[PDB]
């Protein structure tokens, strides 16, 4: 049983920075990609980034290139996202997501419970 | 009238080729059709042909150096007849034919991944691996074997190419007797040894296999290296 | 990037008829994925490769299309299929999501 | 200087330039103009490899063309003689280009564009749930023309080896004539059969004409076929 | 005996062995010391294919290095200069031999089992992540640009080595001989240098190439030829 657990809700102020964690349990954390996605109220889902734990290979979105970063800790099996220069439009819910395939069964997709970040 | 000295070497090689062809066709095409009917008729143009050239090349290479081994023994342990003289005179043609067939074999071997059958087999293998939830297909000893015999074969072909280049009459009539003898003898023995080791390494663990005897017949690599081993053993014995 | 557009804004549809959703693209895309989301929960994978049902998904849902014209069909509307539906493509590097299609009574 | 190496080089340059322009127009400009696709990476290898085989086979056919004409008129003007004194250069250039074409052709499965296509094909086959991807006639074609091309190249290599000045002085007239005529004709026949077999079923295909122009392999085998047909007619009237 | 081959061959040893222990220090011992990994199967082919190209290109530069010194000292002879200038034929023959060996080694990469296993692993990994397109743009251009240049350089070297047969070399008027021996050799050296330069696409600015404090081998390989070409360009213009 594969599962992903994230941190709790966060409240901040403009000009600060935010850190969110996603811990994956149930498989080998240093083999499969982890995607970071964002959803804002009254807006479409937004694909932020992708990371490969256990090696240096990280893919960014063009808009977010220069503000957000991804780090990985294999010993604790955790992936961290750090976002800087928070504005009034950065309040949203963040998910950590993973794909997988099983022979003769098909594809499966697993999401985190979501971390809510608000600014005021 | 045309090429009087090339008649015998061509008459001997062709027969060998025939004696190989009907052999291979009997082990990889007729047998799978007789039991568990499967038509492997697409292997004739390349796969079957590539099992004939190296055998001819190595047999001619061994026949080049057999007469000297015979002559040394007959001199030591108790003039020469006509057949011995002809064998001593046909060595250059035997070696040139061996080099030609070795180059042909190398050119044939270098073009395996080009064909569509390899692509289809790779796609099927990938699909089968995906459908069985298998992560790693790595095997170590097979990779080691591949690298080793590929390198040995390339080095042997290079040595044969050098010893064939040194045979041009204008180039030949520019060296003293000692250098010509050294080049013709030592490099040739080294090339024969390298080819024998390459053929031996190619067969990794099929020596102990029982499936290799298709009906009662030994595989090809057992017959391919029977004479070079004898020649090298006799050369080593006379060396000591 | 590739922009995905869903034609119907909302479906005030009777509880028991059939529903048809469309996810038009703007560039050549091979396969399309369909997700559904209910309030208070993360999106749930529904259909992958436009013709394959996820494990445990009933047979009411179906998908079809090619080129850039993808359609999700619901045969019978039981009182459980009132949620938001999204479409996603995974060809271009920026994996763009749809805008959603609320379905109501 | 090389006073005897001017006309063959001029002919080879003209043929190469014309073939390069034709292939570039057919394989690059047309997909760009309609249904815009870049396809600009094919020039270094995939376009160059469509010029060398045509230059190699066109110069080989020009070696034996003067011999056919001489027999026809007999049954010499200035042009015929100046043509007959360039056959050795034509053959040497043809051998050089044939070796180059073989060496470029041998290095197709090494590039990355093949690996990416293989990975995409594997992913697509997995997605479509297709278990068997075997096709027979394509395999047969591939094996046959690859083997024929290798044999033809070997015969050309032997014929060119026979041309060393210090080697040609140890051969009498009969052996030299035999080697230079029979083996060369056999090599030309093998090359044209290779080219014919390469085009399996594209002879009855409509989309091979980009606008109205026939494909390269149709033009490439016009002169050798005529030469071989006339040799056959002159052998058995 | 071969009295005239004594000096170059020794040099070919020192360039070779010193390269080997260098490569083994960066591809085998370093991964073993940190992040323990065997990587012991690269010696038979992968390590050897990094020694042949360097010896081939280093001996080619030594042929034309006395040429630039002779012109300079004349504007501004010892026994060592004559000893250097009497071994250019041997240096060129050795360079051609090693270039042929390097080309043959490079042409045999896709036929090994390691490539097949890597391809299968790549296909499995790509299927397990739902990525439809693995195509990339700049790598295809990168690897399709320099292969043709290397092949052309090898062809030029082969032609210039064929020109060196003693029977062939007495049929020239020394002007054609000088032209072939100088201009074609310079063009071949330039083509090889450009091929090596294009091989390293963006590793020049990468920092992971320096394992501990050592620069990569492609920086060392193209040091002397660049100086030789710069001096030749200065002298010509
Ligand atoms: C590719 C190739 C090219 C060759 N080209 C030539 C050639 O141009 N000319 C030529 O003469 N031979 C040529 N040979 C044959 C060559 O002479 C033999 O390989 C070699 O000289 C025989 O070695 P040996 O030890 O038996 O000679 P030897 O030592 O002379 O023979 C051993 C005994 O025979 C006799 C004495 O009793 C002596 O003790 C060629 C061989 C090859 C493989
Ligand atoms: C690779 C190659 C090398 C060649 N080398 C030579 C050569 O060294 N000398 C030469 O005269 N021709 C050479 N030729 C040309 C050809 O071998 C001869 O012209 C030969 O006579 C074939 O022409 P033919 O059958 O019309 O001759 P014929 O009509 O039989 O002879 C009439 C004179 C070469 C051709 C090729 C393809
Ligand atoms: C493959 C190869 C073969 C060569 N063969 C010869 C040869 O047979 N004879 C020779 O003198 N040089 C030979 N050279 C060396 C080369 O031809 C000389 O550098 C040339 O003769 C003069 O070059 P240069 O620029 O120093 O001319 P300058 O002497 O400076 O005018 C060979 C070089 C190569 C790469
Ligand atoms: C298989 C891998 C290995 C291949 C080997 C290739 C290497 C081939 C050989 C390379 C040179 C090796 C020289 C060995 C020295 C012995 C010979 C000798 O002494 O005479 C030599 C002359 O003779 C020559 O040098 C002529 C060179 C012939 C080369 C053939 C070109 C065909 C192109 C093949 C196309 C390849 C396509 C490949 C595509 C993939 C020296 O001269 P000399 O007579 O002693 O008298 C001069 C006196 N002094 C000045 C010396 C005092
Ligand atoms: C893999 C890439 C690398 C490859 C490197 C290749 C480069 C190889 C380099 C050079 C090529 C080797 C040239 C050797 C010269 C021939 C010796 C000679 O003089 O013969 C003469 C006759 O001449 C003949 O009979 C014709 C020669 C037939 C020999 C075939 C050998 C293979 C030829 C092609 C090799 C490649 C095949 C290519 C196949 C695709 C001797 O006749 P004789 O009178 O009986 O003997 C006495 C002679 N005298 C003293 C009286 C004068
Ligand atoms: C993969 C398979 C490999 C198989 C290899 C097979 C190897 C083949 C084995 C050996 C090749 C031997 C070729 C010998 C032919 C030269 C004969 C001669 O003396 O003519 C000379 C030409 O003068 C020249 O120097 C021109 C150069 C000719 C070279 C063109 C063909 C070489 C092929 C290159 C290989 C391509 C390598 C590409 C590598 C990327 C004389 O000058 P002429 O005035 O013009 O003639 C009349 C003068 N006389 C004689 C009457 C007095
Ligand atoms: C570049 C040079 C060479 C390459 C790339 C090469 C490669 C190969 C390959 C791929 C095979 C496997 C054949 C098969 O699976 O059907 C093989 C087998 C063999 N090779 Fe080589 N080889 C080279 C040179 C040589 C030389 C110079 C000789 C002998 C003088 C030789 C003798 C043999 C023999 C006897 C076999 C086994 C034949 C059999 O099992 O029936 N090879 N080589
Ligand atoms: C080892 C030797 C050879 C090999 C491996 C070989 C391989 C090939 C390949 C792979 C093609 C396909 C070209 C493409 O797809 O664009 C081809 C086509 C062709 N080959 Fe060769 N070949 C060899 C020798 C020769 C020789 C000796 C000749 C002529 C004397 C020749 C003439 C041709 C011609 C005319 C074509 C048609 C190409 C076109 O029309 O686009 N080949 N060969
Ligand atoms: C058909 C002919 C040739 C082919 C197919 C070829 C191919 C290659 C390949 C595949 C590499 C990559 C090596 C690696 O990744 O380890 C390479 C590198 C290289 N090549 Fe060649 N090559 C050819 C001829 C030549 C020639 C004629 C020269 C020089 C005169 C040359 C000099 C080099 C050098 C210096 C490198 C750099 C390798 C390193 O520094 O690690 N090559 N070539």
């Amino acid at each position: 049983q594969v599962q992903l657990v994230q941190s709790g809700a966060e409240v901040k102020k403009p000009g600060a920075s935010v850190k969110v964690s996603c811990k994956a349990s149930g498989y080998t954390f240093s083999t499969y990609w982890i995607e970071w996605v964002r959803q804002a109220p009254g807006q479409r889902l937004e694909w932020m980034g992708e990371i490969l734990p256990g090696s240096g290979q990280t893919d960014f979105n063009e808009k977010f290139q220069g503000r957000v970063t991804f780090t990985a800790d294999t010993s604790s099996d955790t992936a961290y996202m750090e976002l800087s220069s928070l504005r009034s439009e950065d309040t949203a819910v963040y998910y950590c997501t993973r794909w997988g395939y099983y022979g003769t069964r098909g594809y499966f997709n697993v999401w985190g419970q979501g971390t809510l970040v608000t600014v005021s | 009238e045309l090429f009087p000295q090339w008649h015998l070497p061509i008459k001997i090689a062709a027969i060998i080729a025939s004696l190989t062809f009907l052999y291979t066709l009997l082990r990889e095409v007729i047998h799978p059709l007789a039991t568990s009917h499967q038509q492997y008729f697409y292997k004739i143009p390349i796969l079957v042909i590539n099992k004939v050239l190296p055998m001819v090349s190595i047999t001619l290479l061994a026949l080049v150096y057999l007469p000297g081994v015979i002559a040394a023994i007959v001199q030591l342990h108790n003039k020469f007849p006509h057949w011995l003289d002809k064998w001593m005179l046909t060595r250059k043609q035997f070696g040139l034919l061996s080099f030609f067939f070795a180059v042909l074999h190398a050119i044939y071997s270098l073009s395996y991944p080009m064909r569509r059958s390899y692509r289809y087999k790779l796609l099927n293998w990938a699909y089968q691996q995906v459908q069985q939830n298998k992560e790693d297909a790595w095997i170590e000893h097979d990779v080691w074997r591949m690298e080793i015999y590929v390198s040995l074969g390339i080095v042997g072909l290079a040595i044969l190419a050098l010893l064939a280049v040194t045979s041009i009459p204008s180039v030949s009539d520019s060296l003293t007797w000692r250098e010509f003898h050294y080049i013709q003898s030592k490099l040739g023995i080294v090339s024969l040894l390298l080819g024998t080791i390459h053929a031996l390494i190619f067969a990794w663990n099929k020596w102990i296999d029982i499936k290799q005897f298709v009906w009662y017949t030994p595989p090809t690599f057992m017959i391919a290296v029977f004479l070079p081993i004898v020649v090298l053993i006799f050369k080593s014995i006379l060396f000591l | 990037e590739i922009v995905l557009t869903q034609s119907p804004a909302t479906l005030s549809l009777s509880p028991g008829e059939r529903a048809t959703l469309s996810c038009r693209a703007s560039s050549s895309v091979s396969y399309m994925h369909w997700f559904q989301q209910k309030p208070g929960q993360a999106p749930r994978l529904l259909i992958y490769s436009t013709s394959n049902l996820a494990s445990g998904i009933p047979a009411r849902f179906s998908g079809s299309g090619s080129g850039t014209d993808y359609t999700l069909t619901i045969s019978s509307l039981e009182p459980e299929d009132f949620a938001v539906y999204y479409c996603q493509q995974r060809r271009s590097f920026p994996y763009t999501f749809g805008q959603g299609t609320k379905l109501e009574i």
